[PDB]
Protein backbone atom coordinates (compact mmCIF):
# COMPACT_ATOMS: atom_id res chain seq x y z
CA UNK A 1 0.00 0.00 0.00
CA UNK A 2 1.39 3.37 -1.18
CA UNK A 3 0.36 6.98 -0.69
CA UNK A 4 1.27 9.65 -3.14
CA UNK A 5 0.18 13.04 -1.76
CA UNK A 6 0.54 16.85 -1.84
CA UNK A 7 -0.67 19.66 0.50
CA UNK A 8 -1.17 23.45 0.07
CA UNK A 9 -3.32 26.41 1.15
CA UNK A 10 -5.74 27.36 -1.71
CA UNK A 11 -7.90 30.22 -3.04
CA UNK A 12 -10.98 28.13 -4.10
CA UNK A 13 -12.21 25.49 -1.61
CA UNK A 14 -15.55 23.78 -2.61
CA UNK A 15 -14.67 22.72 -6.23
CA UNK A 16 -11.44 21.48 -7.87
CA UNK A 17 -8.64 23.96 -8.79
CA UNK A 18 -7.26 24.28 -12.34
CA UNK A 19 -3.51 24.43 -13.29
CA UNK A 20 -0.76 21.78 -12.93
CA UNK A 21 0.55 19.82 -9.86
CA UNK A 22 1.91 16.35 -8.90
CA UNK A 23 1.73 14.05 -5.84
CA UNK A 24 4.80 12.59 -4.15
CA UNK A 25 5.37 9.07 -2.63
CA UNK A 26 4.95 10.00 1.06
CA UNK A 27 4.15 6.34 2.03
CA UNK A 28 4.91 2.73 1.15
CA UNK A 29 3.65 -0.18 3.32
CA UNK A 30 4.79 -3.67 2.04
CA UNK A 31 2.49 -5.28 4.66
CA UNK A 32 0.58 -7.67 2.30
CA UNK A 33 -3.06 -6.87 3.34
CA UNK A 34 -5.41 -7.72 0.43
CA UNK A 35 -7.53 -4.48 0.52
CA UNK A 36 -10.99 -4.39 -1.23
CA UNK A 37 -12.70 -1.52 0.77
CA UNK A 38 -12.02 1.86 2.35
CA UNK A 39 -13.73 4.61 4.44
CA UNK A 40 -13.16 8.31 5.44
CA UNK A 41 -12.70 9.27 9.16
CA UNK A 42 -13.25 12.42 11.24
CA UNK B 1 -0.69 -23.48 5.23
CA UNK B 2 -3.79 -21.18 5.25
CA UNK B 3 -2.54 -18.95 8.15
CA UNK B 4 1.03 -19.11 6.68
CA UNK B 5 3.49 -16.79 8.47
CA UNK B 6 4.23 -13.80 6.11
CA UNK B 7 7.36 -12.98 8.21
CA UNK B 8 8.69 -9.69 6.67
CA UNK B 9 12.40 -10.19 7.53
CA UNK B 10 13.61 -6.59 7.40
CA UNK B 11 16.23 -4.01 8.53
CA UNK B 12 18.99 -6.69 8.71
CA UNK B 13 22.07 -8.58 7.32
CA UNK B 14 22.73 -12.35 6.98
CA UNK B 15 24.84 -15.06 5.36
CA UNK B 16 22.77 -17.14 2.89
CA UNK B 17 25.71 -19.33 1.71
CA UNK B 18 25.41 -21.10 5.11
CA UNK B 19 21.68 -21.80 4.39
CA UNK B 20 22.64 -23.14 0.92
CA UNK B 21 25.36 -25.40 2.45
CA UNK B 22 23.07 -26.49 5.37
CA UNK B 23 22.01 -30.17 5.72
CA UNK B 24 18.86 -29.00 7.69
CA UNK B 25 16.61 -29.00 4.56
CA UNK B 26 15.14 -32.02 2.67
CA UNK B 27 14.77 -29.54 -0.25
CA UNK B 28 16.31 -26.10 -1.00
CA UNK B 29 16.00 -24.32 -4.40
CA UNK B 30 16.23 -20.76 -5.84
CA UNK B 31 14.49 -19.50 -8.99
CA UNK B 32 15.23 -15.84 -9.99
CA UNK B 33 18.83 -16.37 -8.69
CA UNK B 34 21.14 -19.44 -8.65
CA UNK B 35 21.78 -20.61 -5.04
CA UNK B 36 25.60 -20.00 -4.93
CA UNK B 37 25.09 -16.23 -5.57
CA UNK B 38 22.91 -15.41 -2.52
CA UNK B 39 25.57 -13.67 -0.31
CA UNK B 40 25.76 -10.92 -3.05
CA UNK B 41 22.01 -10.04 -2.81
CA UNK B 42 20.21 -7.06 -1.26
CA UNK B 43 16.42 -6.55 -0.90
CA UNK B 44 13.76 -4.22 0.58
CA UNK B 45 12.40 -7.23 2.58
CA UNK B 46 12.36 -11.02 2.53
CA UNK B 47 8.86 -12.38 3.25
CA UNK B 48 9.94 -15.69 4.88
CA UNK B 49 6.51 -17.31 4.19
CA UNK C 1 -4.96 -32.30 13.62
CA UNK C 2 -3.38 -28.77 13.89
CA UNK C 3 -2.01 -28.78 10.27
CA UNK C 4 -4.70 -28.25 7.54
CA UNK C 5 -5.42 -26.15 4.36
CA UNK C 6 -7.99 -23.34 3.81
CA UNK C 7 -3.99 -18.07 -4.33
CA UNK C 8 -0.52 -16.43 -5.04
CA UNK C 9 0.42 -15.29 -1.47
CA UNK C 10 -3.34 -15.25 -0.65
CA UNK C 11 -3.94 -14.75 3.10
CA UNK C 12 -6.74 -13.70 5.49
CA UNK C 13 -8.07 -14.81 8.94
CA UNK C 14 -10.85 -16.69 7.03
CA UNK C 15 -11.75 -19.99 5.24
CA UNK C 16 -14.70 -21.46 3.20
CA UNK C 17 -15.95 -24.79 1.62
CA UNK C 18 -15.22 -26.02 -1.95
CA UNK C 19 -18.32 -26.54 -4.13
CA UNK C 20 -17.48 -30.15 -5.14
CA UNK C 21 -21.06 -30.22 -6.60
CA UNK C 22 -23.91 -27.78 -7.50
CA UNK C 23 -24.88 -27.60 -3.75
CA UNK C 24 -24.58 -24.43 -1.61
CA UNK C 25 -22.71 -26.46 1.07
CA UNK C 26 -22.99 -23.94 4.07
CA UNK C 27 -19.52 -25.18 5.32
CA UNK C 28 -21.28 -28.56 6.07
CA UNK C 29 -19.67 -31.90 5.10
CA UNK C 30 -21.29 -34.32 2.59
CA UNK C 31 -21.10 -36.19 -0.74
CA UNK C 32 -19.98 -33.51 -3.25
CA UNK C 33 -19.74 -31.11 -0.23
CA UNK C 34 -16.31 -32.44 0.84
CA UNK C 35 -14.85 -30.48 3.80
CA UNK C 36 -11.87 -28.21 2.81
CA UNK C 37 -9.83 -28.50 6.07
CA UNK C 38 -8.87 -32.18 5.54
CA UNK C 39 -6.91 -33.78 8.45
CA UNK C 40 -3.23 -34.79 7.88
CA UNK C 41 -1.58 -38.17 8.72
CA UNK C 42 1.24 -36.36 10.65
C1 LIG D 1 -7.02 -11.22 -2.78
O1 LIG D 1 -8.36 -11.58 -2.32
C2 LIG D 1 -9.23 -12.29 -3.29
C3 LIG D 1 -10.59 -12.53 -2.63
O2 LIG D 1 -11.06 -11.28 -2.09
C4 LIG D 1 -8.52 -13.57 -3.74
O3 LIG D 1 -9.40 -14.34 -4.63
C5 LIG D 1 -9.22 -15.81 -4.67
O4 LIG D 1 -8.44 -16.17 -5.87
C6 LIG D 1 -8.32 -17.62 -6.19
C7 LIG D 1 -7.50 -17.77 -7.48
O5 LIG D 1 -6.17 -17.28 -7.26
C8 LIG D 1 -9.75 -18.18 -6.33
O6 LIG D 1 -9.72 -19.59 -6.65
C9 LIG D 1 -10.51 -18.00 -5.01
O7 LIG D 1 -11.83 -18.58 -5.16
C10 LIG D 1 -10.61 -16.50 -4.66
N1 LIG D 1 -11.23 -16.33 -3.35
C11 LIG D 1 -12.33 -15.61 -3.14
C12 LIG D 1 -12.81 -15.54 -1.68
O8 LIG D 1 -12.91 -15.01 -4.05
C13 LIG D 1 -7.22 -13.16 -4.44
O9 LIG D 1 -6.56 -14.32 -5.01
C14 LIG D 1 -6.30 -12.43 -3.44
N2 LIG D 1 -5.06 -12.01 -4.10
C15 LIG D 1 -3.96 -12.75 -4.11
C16 LIG D 1 -2.78 -12.21 -4.94
O10 LIG D 1 -3.87 -13.79 -3.47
Amino acid sequence: FKIYSKHTPINLVRDLPQGFSALEPLVDLPIGINITRFQTLL
Amino acid sequence: VYAWNRKRISNCVADYSVLYNSASFSTFKCYGVSPTKLNDLCFTNVYAD
Amino acid sequence: YNYRYRKPFERDISTEIYQAGSKPCNGVEGFNCYFPLQSYGF
